RNA sequence: CGGAAGGGCACCACCAGGAGUGGAGCCUGCGGCUUAAUUUGACUCAACACGGGAAACCUCACCCGGCCCGGACACGGACAGGAUUGACAGAUUGAUAGCUCUUUCUCGAUUCCGUGGGUGGUGGUGCAUGGCCGUUCUUAGUUGGUGGAGCGAUUUGUCUGGUUAAUUCCGAUAACGAACGAGACUCUGGCAUGCUAACUAGUUACGCGACCCCGGUCGGCGUAACUUCUUAGAGGGACAAGUGGCGUUCAGCCACCCGAGAUUGAGCAAUAACAGGUCUGUGAUGCCCUUAGAUGUCCGGGGCUGCACGCGCGCUACACUGACUGGCUCAGCGUGUGCCUACCCUACGCCGGCAGGCGCGGGUAACCCGUUGAACCCCAUUCGUGAUGGGGAUCGGGGAUUGCAAUUAUUCCCCAUGAACGAGGAAUUCCCAGUAAGUGCGGGUCAUAAGCUUGCGUUGAUUAAGUCCCUGCCCUUUGUACACA
């Protein structure tokens, strides 16, 4: 049926499964320290953060 | 943009008629007869009739099929 | 959207019970994660909310992911018609 | 008796001046307590892009992200201890209080 | 806590969770002259101050939205009954404040002012 | 702007050199060609290992098909004698898509049929735009208020001369008072046997334990003061301050003594602009296109890898200053069990040659991996100038891990096959002190994963303390028939 094809392909992994957090992409995520978030709204967003380029 | 193929068609819906008076059979005595099977399934428990198809019964939305 | 009646019946007594109803965007979710007691599927959420939204009964805002419904007086009136409730019971953001 | 704190935070002088209070707490309450002591501090570094999109001069950013840690070790009961931190405190310290 | 967050990935989710307040605010605050807000976590309980000019509208109809914005706050990052409380306070002189001035001139130039 | 002059500056310029590229193989990107599709943006610096773009699914925007509405809301019908959802069967299909045919059950006003209208779009337009980045432009330049000159556009201030990395200062002066930038600032690096600190770092003494002939070793155990080594806080320290010269004896310059430093490195970075890049980062967006047989969304397969060709960034090497085989011996950045999220770093004990597998533990981190037993290097054999034991491209057979799925070999391991390449033409890149180069280790992309990129550590030099010769840049004067210059 349609409800078995719908969304029955397995997402556990890959760039397509996690996405941003703002912009909800797949290209440039930062999983790192588990921000999941794009590069560039990381730029927009590290100064409310606490990022800031000391050096 | 025009088309070589033609489309499919949308299932174009049989609808029915007081299909209830095909169910049971009245009688001129206080007595009803129930033609069709009833389905022994727990989410149907004795109200629903099941399908009389050519060959052999089924009831649909709990999905129960009783072969000949 | 040919919605279950159930299910509708609950997410709009869920937004009797509380004006205020938060939804994230995303249609493959089976379940709610607010109220996970009943089906009642994100993607239908979002269409009710939707279908509250566009006949001028509540109001929009949206944070990166998540819509938010603040429900207005005339959609109070409006949930208090269709769920026959009495007018003397408020939702607990007009509660203090 | 033997309670640990431990304090975390992004500001350097805010973390110095609440640690200070709390040895200065423990020395007006008159018990015997430990120096602070200093963990090595984390850097959290993110390299990325400055271009939003891909054209332009190999420019790189380096946000930086320090986080400190301290800890003071007690001598003393619950009560103190609790009294100690109910008092005095600011947003940029996280504090962590271990029994044991 | 249960789960045992560690302390990088800690105050890295404090940080996205102050941005994507500040964001909502600045969405949903807009008309309203919002200027920024600053949260204290106690142990048990959550101040979180909204920093703002009108205080009346953002109070509005004895005090509506303040408690539609903790309920909002509540619902989305999932914070237990009576674990967060707001408070919106006025900002004194708030022509230095940027934002502010920034809001005003473009609804200013909505409103269709040169 | 000048193949016009007068000064200064830059290893994206030169000189003296160093390592190279271009010569061979491989990897990646672009163009071309081919193709159902080989998705697309970018073409000197300022395109081409760039979109963080290391795509088997997804991403995916391209092609071939198959589903779904996720077309809200308003107005009309239609219907409770049922508006209409779902369906195992046999056919069809790719699929156990009721997608359609044959066929009847089921859900119960949510919905379907038309008209307006929205919604969605990695669709078009960056020559409509916002924001961001790059570039002019790493150089030192730029602008008001008042006063003065000129009818005016404009000019002085913003400079004859000296000095400086600097429109940095001294000094002249129809200018005075100012402003951005530079400087100042922040972080990093080093020096403080002094202050604060420490059972998540230790020190040295003791008490034992083990071994060797009173003494020596132990990261073997435990405790006694302390912080030298550990980490991070307040301070301090360096300012052309002292001396000898040059210089209007001002601004400043060189050398030397004391000394850890007598120019450590980065970030930030002015006015004005490009019709530079991005609509494929956005629920930033104007307009146009589409909107149910969809450019929306979902699934299966393919492609993004295709190969007569050329270019670019890189890796491997051309060996004896080297390769192989054993032994010795030393690091710092770091990261590590996740909201959705399904995926962590791994000690130790057995099985197997290896890739790996099986169980107990530790770690949300100065606790555990871990004293991070990393390479280059050092020592000792084998080799002998032979396309050789250099080099490992191509290719056959097998064995493991990740994943639903590896075929166009995902990666890794074993055996075997053993190509060009003998130091590379014109041309050209980067650099001067812990620097280039050699060398390995972490983060990002990551389920599986580093020939890329970003940081860190080891060994560690040649040559230079100058110049406008080339390439360019900044002032003043000059000339212009240029002003998209
Ligand atoms: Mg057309
Ligand atoms: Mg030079
Ligand atoms: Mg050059
Ligand atoms: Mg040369
Ligand atoms: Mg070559
Ligand atoms: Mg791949
Ligand atoms: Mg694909
Ligand atoms: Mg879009
Ligand atoms: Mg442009
Ligand atoms: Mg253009
Ligand atoms: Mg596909
Ligand atoms: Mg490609
Ligand atoms: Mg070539
Ligand atoms: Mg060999
Ligand atoms: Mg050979
Ligand atoms: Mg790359
Ligand atoms: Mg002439």
């Amino acid at each position: 049926g349609h409800q078995q094809l719908y969304w029955s392909h397995p997402r556990k992994f890959g760039q397509g499964s996690r996405s941003c957090r703002v912009c909800s992409n797949r290209h440039g995520l930062i999983r790192k320290y588990g921000l999941n978030m794009c590069r560039q709204c990381f730029r927009q967003y590290a100064k409310d953060i606490g990022f800031i380029k000391l050096d | 943009k025009s088309y070589t193929t033609p489309k499919k068609n949308k299932h174009k819906r049989k609808k029915v008629k007081l299909a209830v008076l095909k169910y049971y059979k009245v009688d001129e005595n206080g007595k009803i007869s129930r033609l069709r099977r009833e389905c022994p399934s727990d989410e149907c428990g004795a109200g629903v009739f099941m399908a009389s198809h050519f060959d052999r019964h089924y009831c649909g939305k709990c999905c129960l099929t009783y072969c000949f | 959207m040919l919605m279950p009646k159930k299910n509708r019946i609950a997410i709009y007594e869920l937004l009797f019970k509380e004006g205020v109803m938060v939804a994230k965007k995303d249609v493959h979710m089976p379940k709610h994660p607010e109220l996970a007691d009943k089906n009642v599927p994100n993607l239908h959420v979002m269409k009710a909310m939707q279908s509250l939204k566009s006949r001028g009964y509540v109001k929009e805002q949206f944070a990166w992911r998540h819509f938010y419904w603040y429900l207005t007086n005339e959609g109070i009136q409006y949930l208090r018609d269709y769920l026959h409730l009495p007018p003397e019971i408020v939702p607990a953001t007009l509660r203090r | 008796h033997r309670i640990r704190i431990t304090l975390t935070s992004r500001n350097v002088k805010s973390l110095e001046k609440v640690c200070a209070d709390l040895i200065r707490g423990a020395k007006e309450k008159n018990l015997k307590v430990k120096g602070p002591v200093r963990m090595p501090t984390k850097t959290l570094r993110i390299t990325t892009r400055k271009t939003p999109c891909g054209e332009g001069s190999k420019t790189w950013d380096r946000f930086q992200m320090r986080i400190h840690k301290r800890l003071i070790d007690l001598h003393s009961p619950s009560e103190i201890v609790k009294q100690i931190t109910s008092i005095s405190i600011e947003p940029g310290v996280e504090v962590e209080v271990t029994i044991a | 806590m249960a789960v045992q967050i560690s302390k990088k990935r800690k105050f890295v989710a404090d940080g996205i969770f102050k941005a994507e307040l500040n964001e909502f605010l600045t969405r949903e605050l807009a008309e309203d002259g919002y200027s920024g807000v600053e949260v204290r976590v106690t142990p048990t309980r959550t101040e979180i101050i909204i920093l703002a000019t009108r205080t009346q509208n953002v109070l509005g109809e004895k005090g509506r939205r303040i408690r539609e914005l903790t309920a909002v706050v509540q619902k989305r990052f999932g914070f237990p009954e009576g674990s967060v409380e707001l408070y919106a306070e006025k900002v004194a002189t708030r022509g230095l404040c940027a934002i502010a001035q920034a809001e005003s001139l473009r609804y200013k130039l909505l409103g269709g002012l040169a």
